[PDB]
């Protein structure tokens, strides 16, 4: 192990990041909606048929 | 729509009584015989 | 500057209100692993903090 | 504390099936009016003819 300290040597933000680039698409952006049944698997209907 | 039936006919959304519960929270303004 | 511009998802009481909020959804029986892509923008006692 | 239904499991309470769980008679009038279909049949129809 070593134990490591920091400590932030300016009175401000001495540090920028920025978004440079992007790579892909992780997601699909589409349009096929999510299910409410799977994220509420507990409420039914008073009326069982 | 059609693709939407997953959340549309879910029984939450019908169900007013949460809705209900907090309306009642906030104030409310305030501004039989039938034969005879 | 109007009032809102949709009163199913703006309201304490709206649809969305307990729908969304997982303050108030913990109160419904619901899933938790779940990701919901809206929950940023209704979780007001973060919003409030 | 509000009134929620959710998915109970399905409950109903019968009897195991046994070997001499026996089915009773029919307190002994359509035992009676068995006997009567069966004994007719000494007349009539005989489905090869």
């Amino acid at each position: 192990t070593q134990n490591i300290n920091t400590v932030d040597m300016g009175l401000g933000y001495t540090s920028n990041t920025c978004v440079a680039y992007v790579n892909r698409v992780r997601t699909d952006m589409g349009v096929r909606v999510q299910d409410l049944f799977r994220v509420f698997p507990m409420n039914v209907y008073r009326h069982d048929e | 729509f059609v693709d939407a039936l997953k959340t549309l006919c879910h029984p939450v959304l019908h169900e007013p009584a949460p809705c209900l519960q907090t309306f009642t929270e906030r104030g409310p303004p305030s501004e039989e015989p039938m034969g005879g | 500057f109007a009032a809102t511009h949709n009163p199913w998802a703006s309201q304490a009481g709206c649809l969305s209100d307990v729908l969304y909020n997982t303050r108030h959804r913990e109160r419904l029986g619901y899933n938790s692993k779940f990701y919901s892509p809206c929950a940023q923008y209704f979780n007001t006692e973060e919003i409030i903090a | 504390s509000l009134l929620h239904t959710f998915w109970r499991l399905p409950v109903a309470v019968f009897f195991e099936p046994h070997e001499e769980n026996v089915l009773r008679c029919p307190e002994r009038v359509l035992r009676r009016l068995l006997e009567d279909a069966a004994v007719t049949m000494r007349g009539g129809g005989w489905r090869e003819d």
